[PDB]
């Protein structure tokens, strides 16, 4: 039952600082070190350093010294990582991992990760537009519908179709940044005998702006 | 500085084939670990200390090597094996390898193209995005071209690509032409053209505003 619960997504301004957490459970917290890892959008992993909760001692990758500060709270079995003087290069996903020592560290447990976005842009809800065919895809036994989730910030947004009842023919694309605003699309392909005969709706959620959208796809 | 380079960078294996990926260390290292990462999820320990399988790892996987060269082998490729694999130095600074993207090889498939005129509600708000989906094609390489009144439009389109489909192992792409209601009404013909290796002829989808 070893579990590592990390804090949620973070949006911070350049030059600011942020502190993420990793709450452990299912084992004796002070008996194992807690390591942190960085993964920048679209690439490899980087080890940051570790904290030993039993003594408060920490060791860092030379590259992150004075950038990351690792601490731990024995009473709440939580590890913390502070990042200072934030720059765009700090935007990434950060994970905590609790390794066991055998022939060497074995990182057998990982948190779900916390996404950090360093930007001066402000939170903005998405505009969700229905993507309905214009009488031409009919020649295809299958009809493709979609939803354009435009101009939101920051990431992420979740998209489901018919509240999860339609998942097989779904393609939700990675958001792309345009003029400091995210735009993404999601398509769903169903038999022409399914729509418009039946209702097809895209459910879009944008946590950062507490937005919930249920956009029905009408001809 | 020790640098870990993995190969192949990317490869498409057919179900049932043996797969071997490697990790080369700039200088000798005593042990090497491996991880498996699937889109949008935390890396999962896969192999520890060169050859010990982690929890949740199928027996078809095996690790080996020493010094400056290590390998991860899948006796027989299975669909669930498609992912990105990373090797990692066993000790400080715990450097990670460049990664290997293992995909599923399947038959070539031409893209199904769908074009979408701006929605009434976006137009009412003064905007006009034209969307085009190039879905379920294979291999992954593809190009999209937009023509407005017969003229190709460069730089001014947002493109995005999905990873291999967990179901039919195909790829999909979305291309969006963003205009103002005014710009959109300025012209009448909108065309999305997809060129895939499956044909020397682009798959064209178009619509007339009026």
């Amino acid at each position: 039952e070893v579990q590592l619960q990390q804090s949620g997504a973070e949006l911070a301004r350049p030059g600011a600082s942020v502190k993420m957490s990793c709450k452990a459970s299912g084992y004796t917290f002070t008996s194992y070190t807690m390591h942190w890892v960085k993964q920048r959008p679209g690439q490899g992993l980087e080890w940051i350093g570790y904290i030993n909760p039993s003594s408060g001692y920490s060791n860092y990758n030379q590259k992150f010294k004075d950038k990351a500060t690792l601490t731990a709270d024995k009473s709440s079995s939580t590890a913390y990582m502070q990042l200072s003087s934030l720059t765009s290069e700090d935007s990434a996903v950060y994970y905590c991992s609790r390794p066991v020592v055998r022939l060497g560290y074995n990182f057998d447990y990982w948190g779900q990760g916390s996404t950090l976005t360093v930007s001066s842009a402000k939170t903005t809800p998405p505009s969700v537009y229905p993507l309905a065919p214009g009488s031409a895809a009919q020649t295809n036994s299958m009809v493709t519908l979609g939803c354009l989730v435009k101009g939101y910030f920051p990431e992420p947004v979740t998209v489901t179709w018919n509240s999860g009842s339609l998942s097989s023919g779904v393609h939700t694309f990675p958001a792309v940044l345009q003029s400091d605003l995210y735009t993404l699309s999601s398509s769903v392909t169903v038999p022409s005998s399914t729509w418009p005969s039946e209702t097809v709706t895209c459910n879009v959620a944008h946590p950062a702006s507490s937005t919930k959208v249920d956009k029905k796809i009408v001809p | 500085e020790i640098v870990l380079t993995q190969s192949p960078a990317i490869t498409a294996a057919s179900l049932g084939q043996k797969v071997t990926i490697t990790c080369s260390a700039s200088s000798s290292v005593s042990y090497m670990h491996w991880y498996q990462q699937k889109s949008g999820t935390s890396p999962k320990p896969w192999i520890y200390e060169i050859s010990k399988l982690a929890s949740g790892v199928p027996a078809r996987f095996s690790g080996s090597g020493s010094g400056t060269s290590y390998s991860l082998t899948i006796s027989s490729m299975e669909a669930e094996d498609a992912a990105i694999y990373y090797c990692q130095q066993w000790n400080y600074p715990f450097t990670f390898g460049s990664g290997t993207k293992l995909e599923i090889k399947r038959a070539d498939a031409a893209p199904t193209v769908s074009i979408f005129p701006p929605s009434s509600e976006q137009l009412t708000s003064g905007g006009a995005s034209v969307v085009c989906f190039l879905n379920n094609f294979y291999p992954k390489d593809i190009n999209v071209k937009w023509k407005i009144d017969g003229s190709e439009r460069q730089n001014g389109v947002l493109n995005s690509w999905t990873d291999q489909d967990s179901k039919d192992s195909t790829y999909s792409m979305s291309s969006t032409l963003t205009l103002t209601k005014d710009e959109y009404e300025r012209h009448n013909s909108y065309t999305c053209e997809a060129t895939h290796k499956t044909s020397t002829s682009p798959i064209v989808k178009s619509f007339n505003r009026n």
